[PDB]
């Protein structure tokens, strides 16, 4: 598997690092999402560490919602994923036209989500630490994808702790911009914050200056539009407390601790793995190379890393 | 709606 292995038909993504491309494999007739990342730039930008960190969680994971790889390859100048293409878009793409989801379609991705952080962390021993609108996608049925692993914690083992400043400052948790060391907990508070914006259609803490918007992670308490019910209120309020020990997942139970809150009363969790449970969105496209859930400013557009390459 | 954010890591 090389660069011609594929035909490229459009642009879905492009951010600085490289881009994702929409294609078809020749031998099966396939559609799949291409990361291409130019190797020049993932040195010059350091961004090494975080390519083999995600190469390493897809190749280990395997998981209804987190997106699959199919191939990882390298050229000369290129490192390429080959992955599972998710065709319904973002979550940014359908909560920014639709501004907020029912609390019923928001418990339903929730869930997606817990069962998938449920198997990092228990399963695999990862932390994801980029939970965010923009890492969530919709595959062809309406279910999540969780998608880029770069910023990843691998070898982490029940409460064992970490010290890298990363994730995305909108999402930051509390423990972390207090430089403190942390647990796999921030992946709860990501999810609190997910959740907000789903039920509330804004971010709970909202400056565009990223240090303003610091201080009031660390010093305010969420507001709760009226229109949330109490388990939506108790839901968002446990997993955004901002000490980590007194957040919702934050014990040894980690996971268990969220789906046992009566927000998720209605759920059964062997079923949403099953993918048994009905999606309240389905991506209505005519086609497969139909990307009309893609934003249109894309659509309309060196060393050899030992043992990168892979096939699933 | 909200402008897209970007990830990072120092
Ligand atoms: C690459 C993640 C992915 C797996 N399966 C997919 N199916 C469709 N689209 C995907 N996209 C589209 C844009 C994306 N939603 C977010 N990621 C990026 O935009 C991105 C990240 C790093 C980079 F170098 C360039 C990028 F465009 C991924 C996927
Ligand atoms: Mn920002």
């Amino acid at each position: 598997v090389t660069m011609n292995e594929f035909e490229y038909l459009k642009l879905l993504g492009k951010g600085t690092f490289g881009k994702v491309i929409l294609v078809k494999e020749k031998a099966t007739g396939r559609y799949y999402a291409m990361k291409i990342l130019k190797k020049e730039v993932i040195v010059a930008k350091d961004e090494v560490a975080h390519t083999l960190t995600e190469n390493r969680v897809l190749q280990n994971s395997r998981h209804p919602f987190l997106t699959a790889l199919k191939y990882s390859f390298q050229t000369h100048d290129r490192l390429c994923f080959v992955m599972e293409y998710a065709n319904g878009g973002e979550l940014f793409f359908h909560l920014s036209r639709e501004r907020v989801f029912s609390e019923d379609r928001a418990r339903f991705y929730g869930a997606e989500i817990v069962s998938a952080l449920d198997y990092l962390h228990s399963e695999k021993n990862v932390v994801y630490r980029d939970l965010k609108l923009e890492n969530l996608m919709l595959d062809k049925d309406g279910h999540i994808k969780i998608t880029d692993f770069g910023l990843c914690k691998e070898g982490i083992k029940d409460g064992a702790t970490m010290k890298t400043f990363c994730g995305t400052p909108e999402y930051l948790a509390p423990e972390v911009l207090e430089d403190n060391d942390y647990g796999r907990a921030v992946d709860w508070w990501g999810l609190g914050v997910v959740m907000y914006e789903m039920m509330c259609g804004r971010l709970p803490f909202y400056n565009q200056d990223h240090e303003k918007l610091f201080e009031l992670i660390l010093m305010e308490e969420i507001r709760f539009p009226r229109t949330l019910g109490p388990e939506a209120k108790s839901l968002l309020s446990g997993l955004l407390k901002k000490d980590p020990k007194q957040r919702l997942g934050g014990g040894s139970e980690d996971a268990k601790e969220i789906m046992q809150h009566r927000f998720f009363a209605g759920i059964v969790w062997q079923h949403v793995y099953e993918k048994k449970l009905s999606p309240p969105f389905k991506p209505q496209v005519t086609s497969e190379t139909d990307t009309r859930y893609f934003d249109e400013e894309f659509t309309a557009q060196r060393p050899h890393f030992p043992q990168f390459d892979y096939s699933a | 709606g909200r402008p897209r954010t970007t990830s990072f890591a120092e």
